[PDB]
RNA sequence: GGGAGAAGGCACGCUGAUAUGUAGGUGAGGUCCCUCGCGGAUGGAGCUGAAAUCAGUCGAAGAUACCAGCUGGCUGCAACUGUUUAUUAAAAACACAGCACUGUGCAAACACGAAAGUGGACGUAUACGGUGUGACGCCUGCCCGGUGCCGGAAGGUUAAU
RNA sequence: UUAGCUAGUAGGUGGGGUAACGGCUCACCUAGGCGACGAUCCCUAGCUGGUCUGAGAGGAUGACCAGCCACACUGGAACUGAGACACGGUCCAGACUCCUACGGGAGGCAGCAGUGGGGAAUAUUGCACAAUGGGCGCAAGCCUGAUGCAGCCAUGCCGCGUGUAUGAAGAAGGCCUUCGGGUUGUAAAGUACUUUCAGCGGGGAGGAAGGGAGUAAAGUUAAUACCUUUGCUCAUUGACGUUACCCGCAGAAGAAGCACCGGCUAACUCCGUGCCAGCAGCCGCGGUAAUACGGAGGGUGCAAGCGUUAAUCGGAAUUACUGGGCGUAAAGCGCACGCAGGCGGUUUGUUAAGUCAGAUGUGAAAUCCCCGGGCUCAACCUGGGAACUGCAUCUGAUACUGGCAAGCUUGAGUCUCGUAGAGGGGGGUAGAAUUCCAGGUGUAGCGGUGAAAUGCGUAGAGAUCUGGAGGAAUACCGGUGGCGAAGGCGGCCCCCUGGACGAAGACUGACGCUCAGGUGCGAAAGCGUGGGGAGCAAACAGGAUUAGAUACCCUGGUAGUCCACGCCGUAAACGAUGUCGACUUGGAGGUUGUGCCCUUGAGGCGUGGCUUCCGGAGCUAACGCGUUAAGUCGACCGCCUGGGGAGUACGGCCGCAAGGUUAAAACUCAAAUGAAUUGACGGGGGCCCGCACAAGCGGUGGAGCAUGUGGUUUAAUUCGAUGCAA
RNA sequence: AAUACGUUCCCGGGCCUUGUACACACCGCCCGUCACACCAUGGGAGUGGGUUGCAAAAGAAGUAGGUAGCUUAACCUUCGGGAGGGCGCUUACCACUUUGUGAUUCAUGACUGGGGUGAAGUCGUAACAAGGUAACCGUAGGGGAACCUGCGGUUGGAUCA
RNA sequence: UUCUUCUAA
């Protein structure tokens, strides 16, 4: 059944931006906040309130503009079924890096334009766009 | 088309094959005519369509259409052909 | 299950070694127990003794004699083991397990018997008698006009009376 | 449609053997070894740098150059030697050829030429060791069919010509024409100019530098012998060679051709031709006016070549890694189970495997790329660089994925009370119906069809009542209801038994998903033994029916339908939608729980499970789907790849068989196909009209003649019209 | 003059509607035996090749091992011999070659099975509309041919005081 | 109740 919690947030975001909704919740991770805390930095969402003692819980604010959304695209790179590693060279440029690409390397969870300044690659987690 | 499918079984790309057998992969092949004759067409043209049947080089008994209008072929005689299937 | 000992091919003597008797079999005198016996263990002398290997060695040939399968391919018929023309015919004939029909409620049907009675059967319809067919596999069409059989009782016919 | 393979095999011990280790070999132990990550077997094949295509990904490919390998008439074996199982060595067997006095011998072009052969097709018994090397020698040298040259083929890649200006009378002529003209066409003619190349004649580098001799000095030694080293002279060394290059010479001279014009795709007329001749990559042209045939003119495309065929990728995303789809266009197994398999919640450490980073090594040269250089440029040659996308090693890195431990509880699973149900087997039991049997009553028909008839009846049917027997199914309830994964399950009762849901809880600690191969279930018909057999009903029989009726209809009627136990394993087994997650507007229901509010009545507010219709976004080729997705995403499995052939052949598998199952190919076509539109049509549905029918009356068709047509006849019976509309 | 109730049917036309594989348009499309012709193929008594397994036979040359025999320039030496070598002998391995039996593949094969294809035949008219007995899947039976029929399922079927 | 067929441009 649940094969990937990531999958099940960037479908959240994709699903909450056609329902014009201001808050999608879920559970959280710890992989979960280390990407919510890169696309508010990123000017992709505009609060993400992780709460929960129990078991956390990730709820996020939205981002609309112009009445319509921000996110214009949100994919996944690297499923579960099949992993993707690429170098520093081999980062991509989402939409001619006008967006975004969520890498995860060594030094934890940033951005390519950041990896290529960091100069070091790793797993490629999804494109925002 | 999962990628586990694809790993426990390749892309089969389909293998085609010559219309054109009995030259076995070359230019043109030496022939030998053994009955010429003529032949009506199929259903949207009507004609006597100049023709000889062909024993090869390698033993091939094939039929092979005259060009142009009007020949000087006899049975017994040393023919060479190109290919092209007449419609 | 078989076919199939299919077919086909190899070894085979003797001598020595292995091991001057081996594998094995048998099994004492000993020894201990013993309810002590027409005992039990242990114990192994003794005898008996395969099979194999190795190395020699003889002939033309070593399952040397006697003894002791000719094999193969296709097809007919019958499935088969059987039975038979004593004394010119052993089979394709018969029988057969199997199948089908039919009869029969027991004091059975039926058979032998003038009869009594007996077999049936000390069996009771998963029983018994008869006929046809003859394993097994796949099957088994049509015709009741005829001939039989079965069922019917309206009418015609009709005995002794 | 190759699943089992192996006995020195696999391992050990010991001995032997080789330069070396090791069943390398042998002996003796052990029974191992291998395989679904494809062993085994079959088919094909020298391998790589590379080459070709492709934007890439890839695909194909291995001539030439390289690196490796293998082979040398065939089959064998050793020998020798550091190195051989030796193209140009031996020895044996074979084959073939040759010599022989017949006793015997000899022979190996896949070296370079060449000959024959084969073939669509691939060059000279060419020259020369000058250079470059290689072998021997102190050297000189000797040899080299390695090597450098020439011939040969538009075999390919390049560079170059076959002139340049001028020239309208728009010449002639051709072609075409609206006969006016137009076009060929500045084209040619003519004029002025140029002489590249080829030719001819003359001249004249580099590749010839080295080395070689004679000499000088130094070193070495007793040496000023020799020798060595370094200077100096004499000569050189060229096969190509009549070189590269340079001047004369002469004239526009000696030097252009294929293919194409219907669209695809740049470029049209005329004339011949008449489904003939033909054309043809595709669609398709020719059946008397052809831009598609043939010819001409004109034009387009290329060019010393131009076409056709072959052959490979591209286009082709048409196997979709990049980069596809499976509701109906091909395609989700009939479902369920489940192993291997792939996949995995959450949190903490650990590990650092993967992963990332760095560094070393290597990734030969060539090639390609980039920047240069050289040949008059170009092709070509060549310098440097990058690249060679890798692999190995070392140093890190710790987010994720693993590995290791510990946790947590949401996932998953128990416990507790209940809930609904055609959920399952087993055994009973009802009531109607039908059939049959028996009887009473009673009489002449019954039955069936569109009509009938076969049939059943006076031998008393049918009908009617009474009694009895038997099998099968279980009215009403009943429901776009219920349950089961489906296949499916329907009177009532009992016995055994399953699943689901809800409620409060308690617990477990990720216990999960999917699943090739495997396993089970699995409608109906069919199969096997037994049973049973009312009704019904293949086949079959009769009767109709019709041109025919092996059918539809009637009257019959058997397997079969029922039961017990087994086989088969297919169904439009359909929701033509595989399973388990998560998100995403609604409305109207059905069914089944369960809280609250006074139930103030059949009420309201909740909260679950399941299911039906509608429908928003969204998606969709459209149709539609639409919180139960054909929306958005996750995981894993099955499948698809033009149509026919064909789920067929041939093998295997399974089955008693029927068959099931696995699964092609040849050949053939340019379509097949899905939705949806417009018409048309329906022995489809509504609505309306018409001497359309019905209601009427008179006629035609009979008769004779008139008139017209057909036919026949003729020397000729001129021609045309010939359903309605001659 | 007669007569018209009426619109059930007939013929035609219009309109809405539905179905639809039709579209030179239901005088439409369409199917299958059969006859003829063409094309490749399945099967097939067999037949002829190729390849290979398997079991043995086979033993040239060669080398290795043994070696009665014959033999033997360097070395030992009493001069007699010593070892060794030669030659032959035999053994081991093995080529050529042979036998049988399989397997696989190609070619061929009287005859036979369908398949596909026809610018004109014969027979019927099953499907497309409610295609004039709705259609189709399974499965079974029948039948010149499409097909028919039985059981079950599907709608990918029309109809509705 | 019954009722079939229309070659090839």
């Amino acid at each position: 059944s649940m094969q990937d919690p990531i999958a099940d947030m960037l479908t959240r975001i994709r699903n909450g931006q056609a329902a014009n909704k201001a808050a999608v919740t879920m559970p959280s991770s710890k992989l979960k906040v280390a990407i919510a805390n890169v696309l508010k930095e990123e000017g992709f969402i505009e609060d993400f309130k992780v709460e929960g003692d129990t078991k956390p819980e990730l709820e996020l604010t939205l981002k609309y503009f112009q009445g319509k959304a921000v996110v214009e695209s949100i994919q996944r790179v690297s499923r579960p079924g099949l992993r993707i590693y690429k170098r520093k060279d081999e980062l991509p440029k989402v939409m001619a890096g006008l967006g975004i690409a969520v890498v995860s390397t060594s030094k934890g969870v940033m951005t390519d334009r950041a990896a290529r300044q960091a100069g070091l690659g790793g797993e490629i987690i999804c494109y925002v766009a | 088309a999962t990628v586990n499918q694809l790993v426990r079984k390749p892309r089969a790309r389909k293998v085609a094959k010559s219309n054109v057998p009995a030259l076995e992969a070359c230019p043109q092949k030496r022939g030998v005519c053994t009955r010429v004759y003529t032949t009506t067409p199929k259903k949207p043209n009507s004609a006597l369509r100049k023709v000889c049947r062909v024993r090869l080089t390698n033993g091939f008994e094939v039929t092979s259409y005259i060009g142009g209008e009007g020949h000087n072929l006899q049975e017994h005689s040393v023919i060479l052909i190109r290919g092209g299937r007449v419609k």
